Formats: structure tokens, C-alpha cells, sequence
């Protein structure tokens, strides 16, 4: 029984490994930056951007699911990936730098730690829960 | 040299191509019927001389749009467009973006006639045996000579951009 | 009603013949070409005015 | 129920995709925009494949137009591979289906029944002015 | 750059006959035009 | 009523999962994978006497070659040339 | 005959079967592409474990 | 442009087999030649 | 490191092919009849246990090779002379050529397999249902193994081309 919905089903669970590996890399790029002369800066600022080019990929991916979502007719789904999307159109992220971070070592630090490994276990959560509806989809055959 | 060349040609493109649209000699199809574009006529039979126009009634579209000639209307416009902004770049020189704005209209002009006549050739066939008659062939020499005066255009462009 | 018919089945069963494409059937690939073209120029456009500022 | 005898339609605009199923079409088009992101995670994991010089790369090698320019790493390349697999097949598969639509033509009768007359209620169907026929109806 | 009107005359030319050849678009808008006149070849 | 055929009710068929590859028969498609190892180690020995035709570019040649693509590479020698030509009139 | 059938009419209404390709017919491709994009991320992964 | 005659048949050969060609003609006498071919 | 490697491959290459041709296990087709290259047998029938051999009587060029099933034999004979080779290349050291006729050896090997096999499936077919045994997949491993111990073969003379 296959059919548009579970292909796109497969497609996101390929990509979502990438999407975690993105978020692995977060936590461990803060745990390396937290833990801490011109030395250090030139570290920070190789970290800083670092994590500026990493951002975007982690976004429009994200950007690709709810489409396929979208074009595809599953709004159960849909449902889900809406909040994340809306969190990552910068809702609740202010207008001072173009990057993440000035070391910005304090709360907004802790900040970041905490919403990175929050966002890790939404992406395992709905890796698991694409590889269910993958399975149902296909199997019910 | 060029400047001159290119307005031969707008102008030459643009009298051909309100030739083709106004003049009926389009098709040729059965007796003999000199067709056209708004106008079909009549030829050797009972009735002669004097004709009487198409009549034309989501395939509404292609009618609508093939019996209000538009693409070809608006090839017209853009070529006239570009004759005279071509015109306007010798007086009050050196603005060196209204010539890059005529290789513009020039090839939207093709743009639209090619738009024009997939339309008109779609509609048409809406067995007998059929031919094209001269406003057809100076509709299709008149996309030629816009596309080669828009190449020009951007030429001149260029080389004037160039020598700044 | 059949022998006194004017048509017969079986002899139209096939008499299949085969026709060149005209440009209706292929038409719907001229207008997304034109189509496209259109949207290039657009887009270099509005590239070229987006860099000059 | 007395209908017109099914006659061949004039081929409407956007009939060259009637060759593949629309779930086909709309899996190629995210099957080319798939492909295109993981070669371009994969050449930016281990290098000028970014986002919008390998969706070029993936448009060439779908339309059988030569490739500027190849993956080198294994990883690229299996990408590479398989996606020009696929493309071969469902070029093969299109043409072919093609082919079979203008070979053998296959005439299907709109409506069959009164029971699925009634549901259709795009055609109109019509008795004579009275008699049994509308009587009966009555 | 490469694409004079004598070299599209030649890339658009080759890519109507699906052989292709050494030069290609680099930049959007001159990749549309590729993207597009392809589809219509392949069609 | 009247006399009336009866037959069995045509099932709905279901293509298999593979059945794109049914056109070609199975020894066919095997015989594909093992003239192209063949090709790919022939083409490396031919390259190798003693440039870019290691072992594992040159199986991504004739990869490329089968399907029709073609890559950036190409045999430059007339030994190498031969294989080239007559991977390609088979694989068309 | 038929508000008692054992067999029921389900899909009674005639569905005119279109003749293009079905996506179930070419499913194998499309299964072979997902899988192998998933193992190249497996080796592109591997990869750079290994640096 | 080199074209020699090993060279040139490499090319039609690629042409023929609808495999990519390595190089192309950069004169206008030999692109009408490799237009022809590929028609 | 890899000379040892190319002589386990070479040998067991050769074992393997030498151990396809013998035995009769190749093709199972109908009773149950586990064929073979030279001998065909019977199983699950009035007769089993003992056997008999095939009947192979321009199309008499595919009848005879298949019959006298050269091909396979010589890719035997090429692997034997590839693994001799590797071995008095050992000896009699820096001959710097022996080791490339190795590998050559071991690719004619793989050619002549190749062949082999395509002979035998088109003259097998010479409806019913068919399968393979354990006898043609030790062939076909046969193959795989001599192209890559030719490969290795190669590797090891351009190192040791490249060390002088
Ligand atoms: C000048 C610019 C574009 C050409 C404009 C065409 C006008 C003249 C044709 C009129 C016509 O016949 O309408 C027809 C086409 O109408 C269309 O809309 C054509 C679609 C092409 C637009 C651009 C394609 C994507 C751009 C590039 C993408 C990268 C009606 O089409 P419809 O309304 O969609 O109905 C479906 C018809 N059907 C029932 C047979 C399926
Ligand atoms: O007794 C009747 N016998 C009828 C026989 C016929 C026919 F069989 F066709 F000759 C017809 N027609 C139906 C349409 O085709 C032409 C005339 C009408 C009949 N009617 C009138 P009703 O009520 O409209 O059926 C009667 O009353
Ligand atoms: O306004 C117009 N635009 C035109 C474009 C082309 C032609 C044409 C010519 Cl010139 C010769 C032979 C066939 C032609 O029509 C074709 F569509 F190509 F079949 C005529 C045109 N008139
Ligand atoms: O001596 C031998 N050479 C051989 C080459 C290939 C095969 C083979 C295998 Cl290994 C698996 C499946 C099908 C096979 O045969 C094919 F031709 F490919 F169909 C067996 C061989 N035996
Ligand atoms: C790329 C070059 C391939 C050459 C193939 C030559 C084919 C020869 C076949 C001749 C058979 C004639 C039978 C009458
Ligand atoms: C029946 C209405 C006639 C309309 C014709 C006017 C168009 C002539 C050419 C206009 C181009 C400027
Ligand atoms: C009918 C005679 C049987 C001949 C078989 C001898 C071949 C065995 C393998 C030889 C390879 C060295
Ligand atoms: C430089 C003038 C152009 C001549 C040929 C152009 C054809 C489109
Ligand atoms: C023909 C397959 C070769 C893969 C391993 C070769 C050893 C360098």
C-alpha cells in the first residue's frame, strides 16, 4: 500500500537522523564553550560561527518536513511540527546579533544548554513517532 | 552605427507586426476562405468580397484569449515601447539604463508573439486541408527581428557600460 | 434489428490509425517554457536591482 | 439509458504528464528535493556542493543533461548512484507508458449505471414530456 | 562572462539534443532558463 | 431471465514489489553486475601499467557509464578507450 | 439479491480504473532510493568518526 | 583545440552513445559538424 | 601482507573452481533432478542414487563449447598458472614482471569464467520452473575472487614498480 504519505514518511525519517546529529553537535559545541588570552578569542569566535552556519540547515529542514506534511495531507503530524517551526522562526529570539553571542557566558548560556537538550528529545521523539507511522503505513498492506 | 540599426529594426518590427494583426490573410482553409485574425472572408463561391467576423462561443481561456488577439496586441505595445525609449536614448544621453530598458521590451515582445501565435495555432484546429498566408509569415518575421534588435540593444548596453 | 443494421461492430472493431502529435496535445510544455522564461528575466531583475543598492 | 457514444476528447493543456500517476509526480518532485539535501549534508559533513550548486547537480542528472561536476567521496557518491538509477527507470518507465497510450486507445463509457447516474448529477438526464416513462418516475 | 550569444546559441543547441556541453549556468537566473528549456527537451 | 454466462471474478492483481525490473529476466540483471565488475577491474588493469583510474574511480566510471550519465573523467589511452567504447554500445 | 447479500456490494459504484502508472507499481525504485540515501549517511557518518 | 584524429573519434563516439563529451568544439565550423552529429 | 593474501586467493579461488566443474549440483529442474555440468541425476523418482550422463546431439559452436565446457576449465588452468606465478615470484625475487603476469592471469580468469557462465545459461534454456545450486555459486564466488585477487596482484607491482 504505498502511497504519497508513506514516502513521505520514509524521507523524514532518513533526514531526521541529520537533524539530530545537528542538535548533538549543539550540545557538545556548548559543553566545549562553557568549560572555560587572544587565544581564547580567536577559540569563541571559531565556535560562535561555527554554530551560526550550523543553524540555518537545522531550520529549513524542519522547514521541509512541515511542507511535505503540508502537500501531503497529514495534519495530525502537521500539528505537531507547528510549535517547533514557530519556535524556530525566532518567536522568542531577540534582536541583537545576527549570531547565537561578547562571550554571552551567563543565563543566556544556561538558557541555550537547556532548549538544545529540549530540542533533542523532541527529535528523538518524532523520529521514533515517523518510524511508527512508516511502519502502520506500509505494513497495513 | 548600431543605435541606428536597432531603431530600423524596432520600427520595421513594429509595422509588421501591426500589419499581421490587422490585415486577414492568416489561413487559408475551406469553398476558399482567406481567413484571419478577427475576420474571416470568403473566396470563390456564391458570395464574395465583403465578409463577416469569427465567431467564439477551463477552455474558456484559450477562447477568450484567442478571440481578444491579446499577445499580439501586446507585442505591438512593447515593440512600440522600445522603438521609443531607443528613440529617447539619443536625447538626454548618458542614462545608460534606458537602452538595457529597450533589450528588455524588445524581447518580451518575442516573448508575447511566441505566446501569441502557440494560442492562435491551439485554437485554430478547434480531413481538411489548411495553409498560412502572409500575416501569418510577417507575424513570424516580426518575432526574428525583435529578438535579434534586442540582442543588439544589449550590445550597446554593454559596450556604453563598458567604455564608463 | 442487427442484420437489417447500417452499422456492425466487428468491422470498427479496431481500425486503429495513428495520428502525428499535434500542437494541442504538447501546447501545455510551450506555455511552462515561455513560463519559465518570463520568470528568469523577473528574478535577474530583481537580483540586479537588490545588488545595485 | 440512451447516452452519446464515448468519443476521443481534445487533449487538454498539461496532458504530457498523463503518462504517470499525480502521486508520482508529486514523489518525484520531493524525491529530487530529498536527494538534493542529503548530498549536499553529506559533502558538508567530511567540496563545492552546496545547497544550490547540488540541486543543479540533482535537476542535470534527473533531466539525462551531462553533470557539471561529480561527487568525490564515497559517500557522495552513493547518492550520486542511486539517484541515477531512479532517474533512468522512471524515464524508461514514462516513455514507455507513453507509448502505450498512443499505440492502443481504450474508450471508457462516463456512466455505466442509473445507480451511479443518480450520484453523478454532472450529466443531465432526461424522459420524454409524459407517458410510462414519467409516469413511472412519478 | 562565457555565455556571449554564439556560446548560448551552442549550450542551448546542445541541450535540446540531451548531449550537453562544457559550459553551464552559474547563477540563478541563468539557471532557470537551463532548468526549464531541459524539461521541455526531455518532454 | 435467460440463460447467462458465469465466470470467475478477475482478481485485482497486484503488481509485486520489484516489478519494475520484470522487462529484463533475472539472469539478465545479474550478468549486468558482473560484466560491470569485470569492466571496472579491466579498465583499472589497462590504466595501471607502468593518473586518476585508481580501483575505486574507475568503478565509479563505469557506474557512471551504465547509466547513461557519464563523469568528469575519461580514459585517455587507446586501451583504455576500447573498454570505454564497448561498455558503452552494450550498456546502450 | 442484494439487502441481504452475503457478499455485499461494497465499491458497487463503478471506479473507472486509469491506465497511467501507479505509484504501487514502481514502488521498488523509491524503496531502493530511501535506502540508499539512509546508508550514505551511514558511511558519511562513519567518515567522519574516523577524523 | 586539439581534435587530432584519435581525438575527434573519441568525441563522435561519445556523442553517438549519448555518453557526455569530454570537450567541444569552439570554432563555428566545428560546432556545425558536432550539431549535425548530435541531430 | 598482501603477497600471502594474493596466494590464499589464488588458491582458493582455484579450489573453488575446480570444485564447480566436478560436481553435479548446478541447475535443479524436473521428478526432481539435481543436474550438473557433465552428469545429470535423478532424485525423488523410480530411480535415484546413480546416474547418467548429458546429450549435447551455426548453433553446434554453442552445443560443443557447452558440452566440452572449455571455458570454466581454462579459468581453472589461468587461476593454477596465477597462483604458480605468485609463488615463484617469492623466489627468484625482483622479477618485477612475474607478479604483473599474475595479475593478468587472474583477470583472463575472470574473462574466461564470465564467458563460461553466459554459454551455459543460453544453452540451458535449450513453463517449468528452474533453480541453482551450490555448484554454480561457488563458481560465481569464483569469479568474484580471482578479479579481486587480480586487482591485488596489480597493487602489489605498481608498490613495488614505485619502490625501485
Ligand atoms: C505568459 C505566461 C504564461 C502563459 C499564459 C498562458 C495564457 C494563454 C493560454 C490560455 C489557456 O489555454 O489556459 C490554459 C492554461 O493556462 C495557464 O495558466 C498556462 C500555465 C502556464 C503558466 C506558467 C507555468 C509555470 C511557470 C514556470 C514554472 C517553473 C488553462 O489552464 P488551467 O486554468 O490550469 O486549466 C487546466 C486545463 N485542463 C482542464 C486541460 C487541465
Ligand atoms: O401501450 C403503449 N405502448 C407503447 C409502445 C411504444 C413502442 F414500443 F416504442 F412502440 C411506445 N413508444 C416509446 C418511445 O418510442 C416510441 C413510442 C409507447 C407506448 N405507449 C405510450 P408510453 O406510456 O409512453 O409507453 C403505450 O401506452
Ligand atoms: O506572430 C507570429 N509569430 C510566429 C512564429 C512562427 C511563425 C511560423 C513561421 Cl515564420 C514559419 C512557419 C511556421 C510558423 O509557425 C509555427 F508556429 F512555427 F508553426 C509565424 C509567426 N507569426
Ligand atoms: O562459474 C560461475 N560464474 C558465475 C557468474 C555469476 C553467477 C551467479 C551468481 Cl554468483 C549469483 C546469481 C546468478 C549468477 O549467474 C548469473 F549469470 F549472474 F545469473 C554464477 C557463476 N558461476
Ligand atoms: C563500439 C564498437 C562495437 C563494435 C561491435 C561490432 C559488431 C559486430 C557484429 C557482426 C555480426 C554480423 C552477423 C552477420
Ligand atoms: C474589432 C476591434 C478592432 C481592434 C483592432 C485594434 C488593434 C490594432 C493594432 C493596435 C496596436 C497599437
Ligand atoms: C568426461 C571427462 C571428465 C573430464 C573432467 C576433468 C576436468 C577436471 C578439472 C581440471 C582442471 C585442472
Ligand atoms: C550580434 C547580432 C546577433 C546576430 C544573430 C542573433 C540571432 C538570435
Ligand atoms: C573489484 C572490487 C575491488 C575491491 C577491493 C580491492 C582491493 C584494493
Amino acid at each position: 500500500a504505498f502511497t504519497f504519505a508513506a514516502f513521505c514518511y520514509m524521507l523524514t525519517l532518513v533526514l531526521c537522523a541529520s537533524l539530530i546529529f545537528f542538535v548533538i553537535w549543539h550540545i557538545i559545541a556548548f559543553d566545549e564553550l562553557r568549560t572555560d588570552a587572544r587565544e581564547r578569542l580567536k577559540n569563541i569566535e571559531r565556535i560562535c560561527c561555527l554554530l551560526r552556519k550550523l543553524v540555518v540547515p537545522e531550520y529549513s529542514i524542519h522547514g521541509l518536513f512541515c511542507l511535505m506534511f503540508l502537500c501531503a495531507a497529514e495534519w495530525v503530524t502537521l500539528g505537531l511540527n507547528i510549535p517547533l517551526l514557530f519556535t524556530h522562526l525566532w518567536r522568542y529570539f531577540h534582536r541583537p546579533a545576527d549570531g547565537s553571542e561578547s562571550i554571552m557566558n551567563a543565563d543566556i548560556l544556561n538558557y541555550c544548554q537547556k532548549e538544545s537538550w529540549c530540542k533533542l528529545a523532541f527529535y528523538l521523539l518524532s523520529f521514533f513517532y515517523y518510524l511508527y507511522s512508516m511502519v502502520y503505513t506500509l505494513v497495513s498492506f | 552605427v548600431q543605435v541606428l540599426l536597432t531603431t530600423i529594426g524596432a520600427f520595421s518590427a513594429f509595422g509588421l507586426m501591426t500589419i499581421a494583426i490587422s490585415t486577414d490573410y492568416w489561413l487559408y482553409t475551406r469553398g476558399l476562405t482567406h481567413s484571419g485574425l478577427w475576420r474571416i472572408c470568403c473566396l470563390e463561391g456564391l458570395k464574395r468580397g465583403v465578409c463577416v467576423k469569427i465567431n467564439h462561443f477551463a477552455e474558456y481561456l484559450l477562447r477568450v484569449v484567442r478571440a481578444s488577439s491579446i499577445f499580439p496586441i501586446l507585442s505591438a505595445i512593447l515593440l512600440l515601447l522600445g522603438g521609443v525609449c531607443v528613440a529617447a536614448s539619443r536625447v538626454y544621453k548618458s542614462k545608460r539604463n534606458i537602452i538595457l530598458g529597450a533589450g528588455i521590451l524588445f524581447v518580451a515582445a518575442g516573448l508575447s508573439n511566441i505566446i501569441g501565435v502557440i494560442v492562435y495555432i491551439s485554437a485554430n484546429a478547434g480531413k481538411n486541408h489548411y495553409s498560412y498566408g502572409w500575416s501569418f509569415y510577417f507575424g513570424g518575421l516580426s518575432f526574428i527581428l525583435a529578438e535579434v534588435i534586442g540582442v543588439l540593444a544589449v550590445n550597446i548596453y554593454i559596450e556604453r557600460s563598458r567604455e564608463a | 434489428w442487427y442484420d437489417k443494421g447500417e452499422c456492425g461492430s466487428g468491422g470498427g472493431d479496431s481500425k486503429e490509425k495513428t495520428s502525428a502529435l499535434s500542437l494541442s496535445n504538447v501546447a501545455g510544455v510551450f506555455y511552462i517554457l515561455v513560463g519559465g522564461l518570463g520568470l528568469a528575466m523577473l528574478v535577474a531583475l530583481i537580483e540586479f536591482c537588490y545588488k545595485s543598492r | 439509458i440512451m447516452i452519446k457514444k464515448p468519443q476521443k476528447s481534445k487533449p487538454g493543456v498539461f496532458s504530457f504528464l498523463d503518462p504517470l500517476a499525480y502521486e508520482i509526480w508529486m514523489c518525484i518532485v520531493f524525491a529530487y528535493i530529498g536527494v538534493s539535501v542529503v548530498l549536499f549534508l553529506v559533502s558538508r559533513f567530511s567540496n563545492e556542493f552546496g545547497i544550490f550548486n547540488s540541486l543543479w547537480f540533482s535537476l542535470g542528472a534527473f533531466m539525462r543533461q551531462g553533470c557539471d561536476i561529480s561527487p568525490r567521496s564515497l559517500s557522495g557518491r552513493i547518492v550520486g548512484g542511486v539517484w541515477w538509477f531512479f532517474t533512468l527507470i522512471i524515464i524508461s518507465s514514462y516513455t514507455a507508458n507513453l507509448a502505450a497510450f498512443l499505440t492502443v486507445e481504450r474508450m471508457v463509457s462516463p456512466i455505466e449505471s442509473a445507480e451511479d447516474l443518480s450520484k453523478q448529477t454532472e450529466i443531465a438526464y432526461g424522459t420524454l414530456d409524459s407517458g410510462s416513462t414519467k409516469e413511472f418516475f412519478r | 562572462n562565457e555565455f556571449g550569444i554564439f556560446n548560448s546559441l551552442w549550450f542551448s543547441l546542445g541541450a535540446f539534443m540531451q548531449q550537453g556541453c562544457d559550459i553551464s549556468p552559474r547563477s540563478l537566473s541563468g539557471r532557470i532558463v537551463g532548468g526549464v528549456w531541459w524539461f521541455f527537451t526531455l518532454i | 431471465l435467460g440463460i447467462s454466462i458465469m465466470i470467475k471474478k478477475p482478481q485485482k492483481s497486484k503488481p509485486g514489489v520489484f516489478s519494475f525490473l520484470d522487462p529484463l529476466a533475472y539472469e539478465i540483471w545479474m550478468c549486468i553486475v558482473f560484466a560491470y565488475i569485470g569492466v571496472s577491474v579491466v579498465l583499472f588493469l589497462v590504466s595501471r601499467f607502468s593518473n586518476e583510474f585508481g580501483i575505486f574511480n574507475s568503478l565509479w566510471f563505469s557506474l557512471g557509464a551504465f547509466m547513461q550519465q557519464g563523469c568528469d573523467i575519461s580514459p585517455r589511452s587507446l586501451s583504455g578507450r576500447i573498454v570505454g567504447g564497448v561498455w558503452w554500445f552494450f550498456t546502450l | 439479491w442484494y439487502d441481504k447479500g452475503e457478499c455485499g456490494a461494497a465499491a458497487a459504484a463503478s471506479k473507472a480504473k486509469t491506465s497511467a502508472l501507479s505509484l504501487s507499481n514502481v514502488a521498488g525504485v523509491f524503496y531502493i532510493l530511501a535506502g540508499g540515501l539512509g546508508l550514505a549517511m551511514a558511511v558519511a557518518l562513519i567518515e567522519f568518526c574516523y577524523k
